[PDB]
C-alpha cells in the first residue's frame, strides 16, 4: 500500500487538469492507465529488471490512446522511480480532490426497502442543508438493517437503523 | 477449500495474502502442505490490504511462493483431560511416543485469558521438603510459584530432578511437565526415570526441544498451560514444572524482529514484559483449584542483572539463587544463603523460631563475606578473638548447607540424604549456639540430621 | 463475614438481574421481526430525517 | 425487583440518531491497531472500538492514525468499524470511589458493585503555577522511626524510595499508608506490573492490619495491556489531584515506576518511534516529571478561587513517594538517574543491610531530605538533630572498631553509643509509631539512658519502657501526640518518666 | 516506499518540459534545509568539491552527487535560506 | 448464609421469568414507538422459561 | 491571513505544509489555535515540497490534522529592558507572575549571532 | 565428530545474513545463530537398537549407533559473556575450559577443574575411573580454595597443609 | 537459472576415510575420485526423544585430566573452549 506515493502524482496530475480545463478527461484517462496497471502479463514486465525508460516506453507502447502532456510525461516520471502501480491509488485521489474543489458529498445511505423519491428528495435537501455541499445520495437495500436508514458522508456517519438502537438498548441493559 | 496464498518466506517467517473479506484474526492457525508434511502456520499480524504475517511450527523449509494456504477458523487447540497422562506429546499435541493415538475427550485452546482478580485464592500451606537450605531459606507454601536461579551448570535440572522425587511422589494429584526448549537426551532420560519409577501414569509430559524451530519452542509452554489449567478448572491441585523460561522469551527474541518490531535494550523484543506476564499471570492457585509450579531460570553470562531473570524476579513467591561461585567450590546445593528468600519466612506464617534461625544463618555469612578480602589481604592473626570465634562457626554453617541428592548420587558415589524441617532447625540452631564449636568443619559437610554429624564426628 | 454475605447477595442479585435482562431484549427482538412493516418504516424514517 | 429499576432504565433511552466520525481498522498487531480516516482525530483522543474497548490515538500520520488498544486486543480485525469520541481521556473522580479498588479506566474490580463517584476528571492536566504554589512546612509522619526521625517528609513533597529487589520498598510504601488511618490525609495505593496475588495480600493487609476506607487502590497486573500501565499512574494523579485542590492534605504511591517506563518504551517503539539512550523514547523525562511535578501543596488562595469558597483559608497539598527499584544497586541508569533529578529527597534501601537482618534498611549519609526540617514536628526535630551526628561518627569509628582495642575513652563511648543507637532504629513490619513513641525512645537514646544498657536488651527495653509508659504517664502522651510541642516542663517531664523506668524490669 | 524528494512544482515542470535541459546547468534550487546540511536540485554541470554560491555572499560544498540532487554543507549562517532560492 | 442465599436466586428466578414477558414486550413498544402486534406468540414460552 | 495546514502530530512534533512560496525559514515561530489556547511552534527543518518540521512550544494534546497554522516573520521575541526587573516570565516573555502585564518598548528576538 | 571452531562458522552465517539484509540482533549476530548451532549439535546423539534396526530395513540387529561431537570455541580475553560463547556454552552436556593463565604457568593441558564439568559424569568412565575420579574432582577445587586463603599464614595446621600439599601433588 | 528441485546432498560412504574433501564432496588430497555408498541429505532433522538411548560408555582423550576429570562418554557433547593458541 502506497497512498502516500499517491498523493504528489496525484496532486500534480489534478493541478494540471484545472489548469488546462480537462479534469474529465483527465479522470477516464488516468482509468485507462489504471486498466493498464491490472494486467497479468505486464504486472510481470514490471516486476521486471527492465530500466526505466524502455520499461515506460514498453508501457506507453499499451496505451497509445493518451495525450502528449498527460500520458508520456506522467508514465515516464513514475517510472524513473518505479511507481506505476500508485496509479490505481492516483484516480481515487483525484476523485476526491475533484469532489473538494466542485463542492460534493457522495454520501451514501443504506435501508431496508426502497424510499420514495419525495423521501430520498427531503434526505438529499436535509444533508444538503447539515453540511455545505450538494449532495449525491446512493442506495441499497440490504435487510441487515431491518428497519430505518444508513447516513455516511465519507468519515462521518448517523445511524437510524433500529439494529442499531435494538443492540444500544442491549448495551444499555 | 484454500483461501489464501503464499507470498514471502523469509528465514521462519511466512506471509500469506487472502481476499480482504474473512481474513484470519490474530492468534488463529493454518494449514498448508509442505510437500507430503502437513504444516501449521500461526497467524502473528494482521497487516496491510489482506495479508497475515505469521509463524511456521514446523521447518519452513520446501515451501515454494505461491502456495495454497487454508484458514482453520480457530486457535491452535491440544488434548486435554485424563488421556495426556502418561503421553509425550509435541508443541500441536501430537503424540511424539509411538503408543498411538491420544484418545481425548476434549481439546482446548492455548490462548486464553488469565484469571480475574477477585478468583485469586490465598494460601500459607507450606511444603516440606528434603533440601535443608531450600526449607531454611526459602521454605515455599502449595499454590504458589517456585523458581531455581542458575548461570551455565550450576545445578538447576539435579535440583528440579530432587524436588520432583521429593514433592511428586507424596502428592496424589496429576502432574503436568513442560520441556520448554530442553535437550534431548535428557528429556529421554527423565521419561525412561519415571518409566522405571511407576510414576508415569500420574504425568503429562509436552516437550519442545532446542532442535526445533522458534514457533515451537514459543508455544511449547501454553500447551503445558492448557493441560495444567483443565486439570486445575477440575478442581485437582496440580504440580507443574518448566524447564527453562528463558527459552520462551529467547524463542520471542528469534522471531521478533523478522515480524518488523524495533529491537528493545539489551538487543530484546520491545515486549518481553507483556510476553511474561501474559503467560505468568496464569499460573495462579484460584478458588476452584491451585497449580503449584517449579521453573528452572537461567541466567546469562551469571548476572542477575540481565533483564530475562530481573524482571522474573518479581514474579515469585520463593527464589532459590543458585551460584557458580558455590558451585565451584564444590558446595553442592550451590544455593547462595543471602540471596535466597521466601515471602512465607515470615514468623507468622513459619513457627517463630524458624524465622529467627534463618535470620541468624543470614546475619552470619553476610558478616563473613565483609571480611573475606581483609582476612585474604591482611593475614588470619589480624583478627580478634571473637572474630575468629566468628570465623569458624560461619565456615561450619556454610558447610553444614550442603547435602546429597539420591539424584546426584551417579555424580558423586555416595547415598542420598533426606532432612525433616525441624531437624534442619535443630542443627542451625545447636551450630550458631556453639552446642558443636568443638567439631571440625568436614564433620557438618555432605550430612543429614546434626546426631548424623555427631555420628560422622565420631567416625572423624 | 456478614460484609461478605451482603457482597454476595448483591452480586447475585445482579447476576441473575442481568440473564433476564438478556431474555427480555431478546424477546423484544423477535416481537419488532415479527411486527414491523413498511408504514411504521416510513414513520420511523419521518420522525429521524427531521434532523 | 427488577422491573421499575429496568422500566427506568428504559426511559432513560434516546430514539433519534447521532452523528459521529466512522474509522476503518487497517492492521492490528501486538496491542497497538492501525486505523484509516477519522479526520477530525485530535492527539489524546479516545476512540471507541466494537466491544466497549477504548484506543488511544497517539500517532497522527498524514495517511493514518496510530492507536494503543486499552484492554484485550486479539479479536480486533481489519475492516472493523470505529468510532471518534471527541473526549480525551476521564476518569471518574470523587469520594465514593474512596475505599474501593479499580482499574486504569477507574472501573471497579472490586466486585462489590458500582461507583457514586461525584464526577470525571481528566488524566493529562497541567500543573499549578509558579506562584499558585506554597512551601511545604506541615509533617507527613510515616511511622517509622528510622525515616521519621532522619529522613522528615512533608505534605506537598516528593520523596524516592529507591532500592534493589526485596529490600522493603512495598512494605515502607503500605505502612506509610496504614499510619494516615486517623490523620485527615487520604491515602492513594497504585500497584503498577504487581503480580495479582501479591496485590491480594497487600489488600488483606490493608484491611487487617486498618483501614482500607482511607485508600484508593489503582491495580494493573502484569496481564493487562502497555496503555493501560503507562496510564495508571496518571490516573491515580487526577484521584489525588482531587483531593489537593479541594483543600485537603493527601499521600499517593507509585509501586515500581521502572515498570511505568518499561511500559512506555514498549508503547514508544511499536509506534515506531525514535529511540533514546537506553532505547527509551527522547520524551521519558518529560514522562516522569510531568507526572510529578502534579504533586505540591498549594496556597489558600488557589484552593479557594478553585472551591468557588467552599472553603476559604485551607491550604491542601499531595505528598508523592515513588518507587525505583535498580538492578545490582547502578544509580547511573537513566530511569533512576531521571528520577533522581525530578525529585526533592530519596529513602535509599540499601541491600546488604536489609541481609543483615537491620530492618528497615535505610541508609544515612546516601538519602537525604531536600525540605529540611521545616517539615519536622518541634519535638521530633529537637530529639533527631544529634542522631545524624552519632551515626555519621558511628560509620567511620565502627570500621576501626572491628580490630582495635586500647582506645581512647571519648572514641570508645561515640563508637558504642553509634552501635547502640543503630540497634535502636529497627522495628517490627507492620507496627507503626506514634510521635509521643517515637519521641520518647528518640529521648532516651539522645539524652543517655541506654549508656548504661547497651547490649542486645535494647528491644524488650523499649518494648518494656512503651508498656510503662502506657500503665502510668498517659497524659504526657496525649500530650505530645495533640501538639508536638517542646519546652523545659515537657524536657523535666520526659526526664522524670525515664528516671521512673529505669527501676522497672 | 519513501517519498524520494519527489513534489508537486517539480513533477509538474516535467510534464510540461518532458527532457529537463531546458533550463541551463549552472543553477539550481535549494529543496530542504536541515540543521547545515543543504540539498539542492539541478545542477547537471556540478562536481564533487565545487564552491556552490548561494543567495547572499554565501558558499556551500558539494559533497554527495546522488541521482537526481546534489548533497552541500553550508560555510557560515545557514539559518536564512529558504526553498526555491536560485 | 450462602446456602440460604442460593435458595433466594431459585425463587428469583422462578419470579423474574414472570417480568421479562413484560420487559420484552416494553422494549419492542419502546424502540418502536407503536402498539405492538399481539399476534404469532407461539414463541414466547421459551423465552419465558 | 493563516497559510499553513497542520499534517502531522507525532508527540511534541508537529509538520505543517505551506505554499511553495511562503516557506518559513529555519528558526521562525508559528501559532495556531489549539482549543482556545494559542500555540506556538519553533520550526526546526525544512523538508521537501514546503513541509516544515516544528517543535511545540506547548502542551500537543488537543491538536487535529487539519488545523491552520499562521506564520510569523520573525523567531520568538521576547520583552527586553528595565521593565522586566522584578517579574517572573517563560520562554515565550510572557508573566508566569500574577502582576500583570509587561510593559516593555522594545521586543527583542531570541536567536542571533554572536558579536 | 571434531568441529574445529564453531565461531567461525558462526562469522560465516553473520556475513550470509548481513548481506542478504536480514534484521541484526546482538553483535550483529543473526537470531538463528541459536537455531544455526542448536539444530547442528543436536544432532549428535546415541540412538536405541530400534532406531537402528528400522533404519537399516532389519539388516543390522541389537547395535545401539552413537556419535561424539567436540565443538570448540574462541573466547576474546576470556569474555565469556559474549553472545556466542553464552549460546554454545548453554547447549553443550558439558565444558572444558583452556586457560591463558595455567598455560603461561606452565600447566599444560590448561585445564581449570570446578569452571569444567561433565554432566554425564561418572557414567562415562570404566568403573575403576569412576572411582578413582570421584576424589580428584572435589580435591582440586577446594585445593584452590585453600590455596588462596592461605597465601600469607606462615604457619598452618596440618589438616589443612595436608591437603595443600596433596592438591599441589595432583597439580 | 534452472531451478533444480533438489537440496544439496552430500557423498557419503566408508571409502571417505582417509580422504581430504571440501564441503560439495570434491577431493582436494589428489588421491582420486571417492568411493561412496550413495548420497545424503546435508540439512536434515534430528532423532526424536522416542528414538535416543542413554550414554554409559567412556571414550578415552589420551590424557589424564580430561578422562579423569571430565570424562567423555559416546554420545556426549563436550565444549572446548578458551583463548588462542
Ligand atoms: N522491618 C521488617 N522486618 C521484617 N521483615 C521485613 C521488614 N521490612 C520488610 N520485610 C520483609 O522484606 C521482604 C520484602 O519486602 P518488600 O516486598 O516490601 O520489598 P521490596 O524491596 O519492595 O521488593 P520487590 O521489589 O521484590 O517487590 C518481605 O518478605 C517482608 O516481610
Ligand atoms: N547436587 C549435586 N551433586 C553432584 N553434582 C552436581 C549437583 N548439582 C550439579 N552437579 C553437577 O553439575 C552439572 C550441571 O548441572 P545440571 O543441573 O546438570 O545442569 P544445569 O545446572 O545447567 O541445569 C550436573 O550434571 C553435575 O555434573
Ligand atoms: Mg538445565
Ligand atoms: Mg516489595
Amino acid at each position: 500500500e502506497f497512498i502516500t506515493v499517491a498523493r504528489p502524482y496525484a496532486k500534480a496530475a489534478f493541478d494540471f487538469a484545472v489548469e488546462h480545463q480537462s479534469v474529465e478527461r483527465w479522470q477516464d484517462m488516468l482509468a485507462f492507465a489504471a486498466e493498464v496497471t491490472k494486467n497479468e502479463q505486464m504486472a510481470e514486465l514490471l516486476s521486471g529488471a527492465l530500466a526505466p525508460e524502455t520499461l515506460a516506453e514498453s508501457f506507453i507502447a499499451v496505451a497509445g490512446e493518451q495525450l502528449d502532456e498527460n500520458g508520456q510525461n506522467l508514465i515516464r516520471v513514475m517510472a524513473e522511480n518505479g511507481r506505476l502501480n500508485a496509479l490505481p491509488d492516483v484516480l481515487e485521489q483525484f476523485i476526491h480532490l475533484r469532489a473538494v474543489s466542485e463542492a460534493t458529498a457522495e454520501v451514501d445511505v443504506i435501508s431496508a426497502a426502497a424510499l420514495s423519491e419525495q423521501q430520498l428528495a427531503k434526505i438529499s435537501a436535509a444533508m444538503e442543508k447539515r453540511l455545505s455541499r450538494k449532495v449525491k445520495l446512493n442506495a441499497k437495500i440490504d435487510k441487515s438493517v431491518m428497519a430505518g436508514v444508513i447516513i455516511r458522508a465519507g468519515d462521518m456517519v448517523i445511524d437510524g437503523s433500529v439494529r442499531g438502537r435494538l443492540e444500544r438498548l442491549a448495551d444499555v441493559l | 477449500m484454500a483461501t489464501g496464498k503464499i507470498v514471502q518466506v523469509i528465514g521462519a517467517v511466512v506471509d500469506v495474502e487472502f481476499p480482504q473479506d474473512a481474513v484470519p484474526r490474530v492468534y488463529d492457525a493454518l494449514e498448508v502442505q509442505n510437500g507430503n508434511e502437513r504444516l501449521v502456520l500461526e497467524v502473528q499480524q494482521q497487516l496491510g490490504g489482506g495479508i497475515v504475517r505469521t509463524i511456521a511450527m514446523g521447518s519452513s523449509d520446501g515451501l515454494r511462493r505461491g502456495l495454497d494456504v487454508k484458514d482453520l477458523e480457530h486457535p491452535i487447540e491440544v488434548p486435554v483431560g485424563k488421556a495426556t497422562l502418561g503421553r509425550i506429546m509435541n508443541v500441536l499435541g501430537e503424540p511424539v511416543d509411538m503408543k498411538g493415538e491420544i484418545g481425548e475427550e476434549e481439546r482446548w485452546a492455548i490462548h486464553r485469558a488469565a484469571p480475574s482478580y477477585e478468583e485469586l485464592s490465598n494460601s500459607q500451606e507450606l511444603l516440606e521438603t528434603g533440601i535443608k537450605v531450600i526449607d531454611l531459606m526459602a521454605p515455599f507454601a502449595k499454590g504458589g510459584k517456585v523458581g531455581l536461579f542458575g548461570g551455565a551448570g550450576v545445578g538447576k535440572t539435579v535440583n528440579m530432578m530432587e524436588l520432583i522425587r521429593n514433592i511428586a511422589i507424596e502428592h496424589s494429584g496429576y502432574s503436568v511437565f513442560a520441556g520448554v526448549g530442553e535437550r534431548t537426551r535428557e528429556g529421554n532420560d527423565f521419561y525412561h526415570e519415571m518409566t522405571d519409577s511407576n510414576v508415569i501414569d500420574k504425568v503429562s509430559l509436552v516437550y519442545g526441544q532446542m532442535n526445533e524451530p522458534p514457533g515451537n519452542r514459543l508455544r511449547v509452554a501454553l500447551t503445558g498451560l492448557t493441560m495444567a489449567e483443565k486439570f486445575r478448572d477440575e478442581g485437582r491441585d496440580v504440580l507443574l514444572f518448566v524447564d527453562n523460561i528463558y527459552r520462551y522469551t529467547l524463542a520471542g527474541t528469534e522471531v521478533s524482529a523478522l515480524l518488523g518490531r524495533m529491537p528493545s535494550a539489551v538487543g530484546y523484543q520491545p515486549t518481553l514484559a507483556e510476553e511474561m506476564g501474559v503467560l505468568q499471570e496464569r499460573i495462579t492457585s484460584t478458588k476452584t483449584g491451585s497449580i503449584t509450579s517449579v521453573q528452572a531460570v537461567y541466567v546469562p553470562a551469571d548476572d542477575l542483572t540481565d533483564p530475562s531473570p530481573a524482571t522474573t524476579f518479581a514474579h515469585l513467591d520463593a527464589t532459590v539463587v543458585l551460584s557458580r561461585q558455590i558451585a565451584s567450590l564444590g558446595i553442592y546445593p550451590a544455593v547462595d544463603p543471602l540471596d535466597s528468600t521466601s515471602r512465607q519466612l515470615d514468623p507468622l506464617v513459619v513457627g517463630q523460631e524458624h524465622y529467627d534461625t534463618a535470620r541468624g544463618v543470614q546475619s552470619i555469612l553476610q558478616r563473613y563475606q565483609e571480611l573475606k578480602d581483609i582476612i585474604a589481604i591482611l593475614g588470619m592473626d589480624e583478627l580478634s578473638e571473637e572474630d575468629k570465634l566468628v570465623v569458624a562457626r560461619a565456615r561450619k554453617i556454610q558447610r553444614f548447607l550442603s547435602q546429597p541428592f539420591f539424584v546426584a548420587e551417579v555424580f558423586t558415589g555416595s547415598p542420598g540424604k533426606y532432612v525433616s524441617l525441624k531437624d534442619t532447625i535443630r542443627g542451625f540452631k545447636g551450630i550458631m549456639e556453639g552446642e558443636y564449636d568443638h567439631l571440625p568443619e568436614q564433620a557438618f559437610y555432605m550430612v543429614g540430621s546434626i546426631e548424623e554429624a555427631v555420628e560422622k564426628a565420631k567416625k572423624l | 463475614a456478614q460484609a461478605e454475605i451482603e457482597a454476595e447477595r448483591k452480586r447475585a442479585r445482579e447476576e441473575l438481574r442481568k440473564q433476564v435482562a438478556i431474555l427480555a431484549v431478546a424477546g423484544a427482538e423477535k416481537i419488532i421481526e415479527r411486527s414491523v412493516d413498511e408504514a411504521a418504516n416510513s414513520d420511523i424514517v419521518d420522525k429521524l430525517v427531521a434532523e | 425487583e427488577i422491573s421499575e429499576l429496568i422500566k427506568q432504565r428504559i426511559a432513560q433511552f434516546n430514539v433519534v440518531s447521532e452523528a459521529h466520525n466512522e474509522g476503518t481498522i487497517v492492521s492490528v498487531s501486538d496491542g497497538v491497531i492501525r486505523i484509516h480516516g477519522l479526520a477530525d482525530a485530535m492527539q489524546g483522543e479516545m476512540i471507541s472500538l466494537p466491544g466497549n474497548r477504548y484506543a488511544i490515538a497517539l500517532n497522527l500520520e498524514r495517511d493514518s492514525v496510530g492507536a494503543v488498544v486499552m484492554g484485550p486486543y486479539a479479536d480486533l480485525a481489519e475492516g472493523m468499524k470505529v468510532k471518534a469520541t471527541g473526549r480525551i481521556l476521564e476518569v471518574p473522580v470523587g469520594r465514593g470511589l474512596l475505599g474501593r479498588v479499580v482499574n486504569t479506566l477507574g472501573a471497579p474490580i472490586d466486585g462489590k458493585g458500582p461507583l457514586d463517584h461525584d464526577g470525571f476528571s481528566a488524566v493529562e492536566a497541567i500543573a499549578p503555577g509558579v506562584i499558585e504554589r506554597q512551601s511545604v512546612d506541615q509533617p507527613v509522619q510515616t511511622g517509622y522511626k528510622a525515616v521519621d526521625s532522619m529522613i522528615p517528609i512533608g505534605r506537598g513533597q516528593r520523596e524516592l524510595i529507591i532500592g534493589d529487589r526485596q529490600t522493603g520498598k512495598t512494605a515502607l510504601a503500605i505502612d506509610a499508608i496504614i499510619n494516615q488511618r486517623d490523620s485527615g490525609i487520604k491515602a492513594i495505593y497504585v500497584a503498577i506490573g504487581q503480580k495479582a496475588s501479591t496485590i491480594s495480600n497487600v489488600v488483606r493487609k490493608l484491611e487487617e492490619h486498618g483501614a482500607l476506607a482511607n485508600t484508593i487502590v489503582v491495580v494493573a497486573t502484569a496481564s493487562e495491556s502497555a496503555a493501560l500501565q503507562y496510564l495508571a499512574p496518571y490516573a491515580g494523579a487526577a484521584m489525588g489531584e482531587y483531593f489537593r485542590d479541594r483543600g485537603e492534605d493527601a499521600l499517593i504511591i507509585y509501586d515500581d515506576l521502572s515498570k511505568q517506563a518499561v511500559a512506555y518504551r514498549q508503547i514508544s517503539l511499536l509506534l515506531r518511534r525514535p529511540p533514546g539512550r537506553e532505547a527509551f523514547p527522547g520524551d521519558v523525562f518529560y514522562l516522569h516529571s510531568r507526572l510529578l511535578e502534579r504533586a505540591a501543596r498549594v496556597n489558600a488562595e488557589y484552593v479557594e478561587a478553585f472551591t468557588k469558597g467552599e472553603v476559604k483559608g485551607k491550604t491542601g497539598s499531595l505528598t508523592a513517594l515513588p518507587i525505583i527499584e535498580t538492578q545490582a544497586g547502578d544509580v547511573s541508569a537513566f530511569v533512576p538517574t531521571n528520577v533522581i533529578s525530578i525529585t526533592d529527597g530519596q529513602i535509599f534501601l540499601e541491600t546488604n543491610l536489609f541481609n543483615a537482618g537491620i530492618r528497615p534498611a535505610v541508609n544515612p549519609g546516601i538519602s537525604v531530605s531536600r525540605v529540611g526540617g521545616a517539615a519536622q514536628t518541634k519535638i521530633m526535630k529537637k530529639l533527631s538533630g544529634g542522631i545524624r551526628t552519632a551515626l555519621a561518627q558511628y560509620r567511620e569509628l565502627a570500621a576501626f572498631s572491628q580490630f582495635a582495642s586500647d582506645l581512647d575513652d571519648a572514641t570508645r563511648n561515640q563508637l558504642d553509643h553509634g552501635q547502640k543507637v543503630t540497634e535502636l532504629l529497627k522495628q517490627k513490619q507492620y507496627a507503626p509509631m506514634s510521635v509521643a513513641q517515637q519521641s520518647l525512645v528518640l529521648f532516651a537514646a539522645e539524652r543517655g539512658y541506654l549508656a548504661d544498657v547497651e547490649l542486645s536488651k535494647i528491644g524488650s527495653f523499649e518494648a518494656a519502657l512503651l508498656a510503662y509508659v502506657d500503665r502510668d504517664h498517659a497524659p504526657l502522651m496525649q500530650e505530645i501526640n495533640q501538639t508536638g510541642g517542646y519546652n523545659d516542663e515537657i524536657e523535666g517531664k520526659l526526664k522524670g518518666i525515664l528516671d521512673s523506668f529505669k527501676a522497672t524490669q | 516506499q519513501l517519498n524520494s524528494t519527489e513534489i508537486s512544482e517539480l513533477i509538474k515542470q516535467r510534464i510540461a518540459q518532458f527532457n529537463v535541459v531546458s533550463e541551463a546547468h549552472n543553477e539550481g534550487t535549494i529543496v530542504s534545509v536541515s540543521d547545515g546540511v543543504i540539498r539542492i536540485h539541478g545542477l547537471a554541470d556540478a562536481m564533487q568539491g565545487e564552491m556552490i554560491s548561494l543567495p547572499g555572499n554565501r558558499y556551500a560544498i558539494a559533497l554527495n552527487l546522488e541521482r537526481d540532487s546534489v548533497g552541500a554543507v553550508v560555510m557560515g549562517p545557514y539559518a536564512d535560506l529558504a526553498e526555491g532560492m536560485k
